[PDB]
């Protein structure tokens, strides 16, 4: 019936107890929550003992409380704070609402820095963690089979890295009127998301010689790169 | 293994069932994943479910002998929805009746009126005839008569249930100290000065030793055989005047005015 | 569902 | 449809949110237009 | 009759109709004190005449 | 005879069902579709008691049927199968139009419309079910059904106002069958009921539909009333996630009085008097009320009893709703006077009556009252008062225990005395005006915050209408 039982076996002594209360919690984490708040911050102390080898467990199930509770702010944040487990919650379905907060907050320090240095992704302040979870999220997208997902977000972030590798794939030759069209997307798009001259000059670069090397595709859509970056070696 | 704690308990040498205690708490996760937490009713785990249950009652009767309240709360926590759900099947014991009264016993000690409401509401319905009032009576005679504020009846109470003792003794000390706290902080608003014979009449004091020990932690000193609350009323006034929070929950003339002005240019 | 996913990212970021 | 019942809250998010702001903007900006026109 | 259907889930949470259980189931403060006083005034002359 | 009536029936139904469904495939208007929806329930519930009520029964043999034609077989079956035209595509009166469902394209793919059509077959189902008493089977299936069938679509807004009421429903029929008679297999279900409502919380703040998250928040705390822990709903009740924005004001009222009896046994008065007072001004006031309207004037009795406030005599005597309030009556004069004989008696003797409304709880609470109320009125009337005076009057036993009983009651400033025990008597500790004292610029403080709320409140709403009424073509 209640939660109360689950409470009680947390705070009862000796490890093994403790370790079991953690795996039974995240049986019914999603259920029931509304007793086992009450006891959030104890489910905390326990990740930051080192005695449990079910400390990245225990992260784990408190962030999904939160975000029961209706705090997704307060879910990412922990999740991100022991940065144990984000690759189960990225795949999961119902919960892919912190995972939503979590990218959100990425894409804005990503595009400082972007100004600076055009990689950045393995600096010491942007963890490669995070870098991981954005990978991610871009793999879900061609498994929804749109990449328009995978290109706008990736824009937003100034990630010259992944929309090289999103542009270079569609040299497939699926159909060569239809890998056009999603480019053409992108540089009305770039015009308007993107006012930072250094990333917008890296971008159509690349757009360049990837039409380029179609011999095939229209010069309407090659005139309009030419123009835009205005470059008179393009 | 299980049966061997149980009767560990019963045999009166409790040695061998503290020491025993934590092994078994091991195997304490392996019963309860026996049992659904009586989610789904069979008999397989009827069967399960007394043996899982018997750990938990000798443990909790154990922790209020070794004075570990912690523990105790824990294994009654555990036992409450087993008794609550569902039509009879075992789903009440003997050691029921005890083991709820010693629980509401220790939120008194506490000192926390509301908390003792919040777990009697749990209880209130299950225990009206089903297991009536005639153990778990001693706790709710004993609130009763606080809430009315006559602390003369508590008292008497308290002493004669060391003669119809059933463990009481434990909660009973706690709960002799509390009265004697309350009644200190009434008297401040009453008056400053008590005669050395009514701090001790009042507060129930056996030994003028005890009055004058209370007087010393109450930042008063006797001089004469009188108190002097005088002292430690002004000092504490002092000191609450230091914090920060505080602009706002005064609230100055200049902060009022200002708060209706923007009201209006808002 | 899968149509207005995509919009999020083209039309609306403009918007 | 089953996938992307289950990944929806990702996107819903995001469009939701900004569908109410144009709600709360429509409102202020036509109200103080009145109030304006008047003085 | 858009308030109905709330209304309807409402008054069986409060209890049926115990506003009609009732019947089925079963100085305005206190008494007026003039009557007695006058014993009371009189014995009071009967008193002080002999004091 | 039969046949003409369940036809007719359906037709009025039909009617209805076409209005409302026009409405919401047309632009985004949200609230006047919701409010349609409303009033379509009520009519169809008073229209059932004439002219048949097996025109449900006709509707589903004529739309598309994915498992609403295996469900009313279900139902019939319940209560012994009756066939009389109850195969499906016995009733063809769509007639494969484009104005009233094209029977053939929806099969194919190429249209849908069993969306709708389905949330609301449920819903007219749960609505027959409720009247008549279909309870037992029905319900576990119900709850089966829908809840697969309402996360197969993606959630709109629109379809969350609908399902809302449908929450309600499951709710209802599981309880009050429980407490007809317990079982076993009701309590199993009971864990199972909560685990639902319970999760679709954090659903339904995702989508910030006001509607939904209002009306799972109720039933969530009456949970917690049913079982006693009051524990459970401090953690919950400590965020207000609670809408205030849209809701109907009855959903309000509602909210208010789970707030009250919560907060009253948490010992709070300054709470609970304001809300289940605002409860009762956001409550309607038609017939329909009865029930509602009685039980907030029998909470707000002992509310203030438990403060030490006495209230109206004129209260109990001019309502109509003194029959009801012979207990309460009868305990405001046992605790005005102090007289301790009279309570003992008062409370033993209308047990029963108490118990209902689990007000019995708190009168044994209102021991403590007793005596302090009639020493209230005491230290008004005599200024200084002997505690031998005090003893023979109120019956209580010697100096020593009302010493003990005021000393504590003064702290928390009820009786506002001071205890003088080296002379001999107990004296009120006046404020008498305080116009001369501070106490006025906090009352205004309050005050001219209301009417500063009142004046935006006016401001923004005075726009709402004309703004609809701009756009619109006008001669």
């Amino acid at each position: 019936t209640t939660a109360a039982p689950l409470l009680a076996l947390l705070r009862e002594n000796q490890d093994s107890v403790k370790t079991y209360a953690l795996e039974s919690i995240n049986n019914v984490v999603d259920q029931l929550w509304s007793e086992i708040s009450n006891e959030l911050p104890d489910i905390e102390a326990l990740y930051d003992d080192d005695t449990f080898s079910d400390r990245e467990m225990a992260a784990l199930i408190a962030s999904k409380v939160y975000y029961n509770l209706g705090e997704y702010e307060s879910a990412v944040k922990y999740a991100l704070a022991a940065k144990d487990r984000f690759d189960i919650d990225e795949k999961s379905q119902f919960v892919e609402t912190i995972v939503s907060k979590s990218i959100e907050m990425y894409v804005q320090e990503a595009s400082k820095q972007y100004t600076k240095d055009e990689q950045f992704y393995t600096k010491d302040i942007i963890d490669p963690k995070l870098t991981s979870i954005f990978e991610r999220m871009i793999e879900k997208c061609l498994k929804a089979s749109e990449l328009k997902l995978a290109l706008g977000i990736a824009l937003e972030g100034y990630r010259l890295d992944i929309i090289e590798s999103a542009l270079k794939s569609k040299l497939d030759q699926d159909s060569t009127s239809e890998n056009v069209k999603i480019i053409n997307y992108l540089l009305t798009l770039a015009i308007t998301t993107v006012t930072n001259s250094k990333f917008r000059s890296s971008i159509l670069r690349k757009s360049f010689d990837f039409l380029m090397n179609m011999p095939n595709c229209d010069y309407l859509t090659l005139n309009k790169v030419v123009v835009n970056l205005n470059d008179a070696g393009l | 293994l299980t049966k061997s704690l149980s009767i560990a308990f019963e045999n009166g040498d409790y040695a061998a069932c503290e020491k025993l205690l934590p092994p078994i708490k091991i195997e304490l996760i392996k019963n309860n994943l026996l049992i659904p937490d009586l989610s789904i009713q069979n008999d397989i785990y009827l069967n399960d479910l007394m043996i899982t249950k018997r750990i938990l009652e000798v443990g909790a009767l154990a922790s209020i002998q070794t004075f570990n309240f912690d523990s105790f709360e824990n294994y009654f926590n555990q036992l409450k929805p087993y008794y609550f759900s569902n039509n009879h099947k075992l789903s009440e014991s003997d050691k029921k009746s005890k083991l709820i009264s010693l629980y509401l016993l220790n939120l008194l000690s506490q000192n926390n009126t509301t908390k003792f409401h919040s777990e009697l509401q749990y209880l209130d319905k299950h225990i009206k005839n089903l297991e009536d009032d005639s153990l778990l009576s001693y706790p709710i005679k004993l609130d009763r008569w606080l809430m009315e504020g006559s602390y003369q009846k508590a008292w008497d109470l308290l002493q004669s249930g060391s003669q119809n003792i059933s463990e009481f003794d434990s909660f009973t000390d706690i709960l002799k100290s509390a009265i004697r706290d309350e009644i200190a902080k009434n008297t401040e608003l009453s008056y400053d000065f008590l005669p050395l014979s009514n701090i001790k009449a009042l507060l129930f004091f056996n030994n003028e030793k005890e009055t004058e020990k209370f007087a010393l932690e109450r930042n008063w000193p006797i001089v004469n055989s009188k108190v002097y609350f005088n002292n430690q009323s002004k000092e504490k006034a002092d000191y609450e005047d230091e914090m920060m929070h505080e602009e706002d929950q005064k609230t100055n003339i200049i902060e009022k005015a200002m708060d209706y002005a923007i009201s209006i240019e808002n | 569902l899968s149509n207005v996913n995509s919009d999020i990212y083209f039309k609306l970021k403009k918007l | 449809e089953t996938h992307e019942s289950g990944i929806k809250p990702y996107f819903e998010q995001k469009i939701q949110e900004t569908e109410l702001k144009i709600r709360s903007k429509t409102e202020n900006v036509r109200r103080l237009e009145a109030q304006r026109n008047a003085l | 009759t858009k308030k109905k259907n709330e209304e309807i889930n409402k008054k069986s949470l409060e209890e049926d109709d115990e506003f009609e259980d009732f019947p089925i189931d079963t100085d305005d403060v206190e008494v007026d004190d003039d009557f007695t006083n006058e014993l009371k005034a009189e014995l009071d002359r009967y008193k002080r005449e002999n004091q | 005879l039969h046949h003409s009536e369940k036809k007719y029936a359906e037709e009025d139904q039909v009617q209805e069902l076409l209005k409302v469904l026009n409405e919401i495939s047309k632009t985004t208007l949200t609230l006047d579709p919701r409010y349609i929806w409303r009033s379509l329930k009520d009519l169809s519930s008073l229209r059932n008691q004439e002219l048949l009520n097996a025109e449900t029964l006709c509707f589903t043999v004529n739309v598309l049927y994915p498992d609403s034609s295996s469900f009313k077989k279900n139902l019939l079956k319940f209560i012994t199968s009756n066939h009389k035209s109850s195969v499906p595509g016995s009733a063809e009166l769509r007639n494969s139009y484009p104005a009233s469902f094209y029977s053939v394209n929806t099969e194919k793919k190429t249209i849908e419309v069993t969306a709708e059509i389905n949330c609301f077959m449920h819903l007219l189902v749960q609505l027959f079910l409720w009247d008549s008493k279909e309870l037992e089977q029905l319900v576990e299936f119900n709850r089966k059904v829908v809840i697969p069938n309402l996360l197969c679509y993606y959630n709109l807004r629109s379809l969350n106002l609908i399902n809302a009421k449908l929450w309600f429903y499951i709710y209802l029929s599981h309880e009050t069958l429980a407490r007809s008679s317990e079982e076993i297999n009701s309590d199993n279900q009971n864990i199972i009921l909560r685990s639902t409502m319970m999760k679709f919380l954090k659903i339904a703040s995702l989508k910030h539909d006001n509607e939904t998250k209002a009306m799972l928040i109720n039933l969530i705390l009456r949970d917690f009333l049913n079982n006693g822990e009051v524990d459970s709903a401090s953690d919950f009740i400590s965020k207000l996630e609670y809408p205030h924005t849209d809701v109907s004001s009855s959903l309000e009222a509602r909210y208010f009085f789970y707030l009250s009896k919560i907060n009253a046994i948490q010992l709070d008065y300054s709470t609970a008097n304001e809300y289940i007072i605002a409860a009762i001004r956001k409550a309607p006031h038609n017939s329909k009320s009865l029930g509602f309207l009685q039980q907030s004037n029998k909470l707000h009795c002992c509310i203030q009893l438990l403060m030490g406030d006495i209230p109206e005599l004129s209260f109990f005597h001019q309502s109509n709703m003194q029959k009801s309030l012979l207990p309460y009556y009868h305990l405001t004069k046992a605790v005005k006077l102090g007289d301790l004989k009279k309570f003992t008696s008062t409370i033993t003797k209308y047990k029963q009556l108490l118990l209902k409304d689990d007000t019995y709880q708190l009168c044994v609470r209102l021991r403590s009252n007793v005596i302090k109320t009639g020493i209230r009125i005491i230290s008004l009337t005599y200024k200084k008062i002997s505690l031998r005076d005090i003893c023979l009057k109120l019956n209580l036993d010697s100096e020593q225990t009302v010493e003990y009983m005021v000393s504590r009651a003064i702290r928390d400033g009820v009786i506002e005395a001071k205890i003088n025990h080296e002379d001999g008597f107990i004296e009120t500790t006046e404020l008498l005006n305080i116009y001369d004292s501070e106490d006025p610029q906090q009352v205004f403080d309050e005050r001219i915050k209301f009417a500063n709320q009142l004046h935006d409140e006016y401001l923004v709403s005075m726009r709402y209408p004309e703004d609809k009424k701009t756009q619109q073509n006008e001669k």
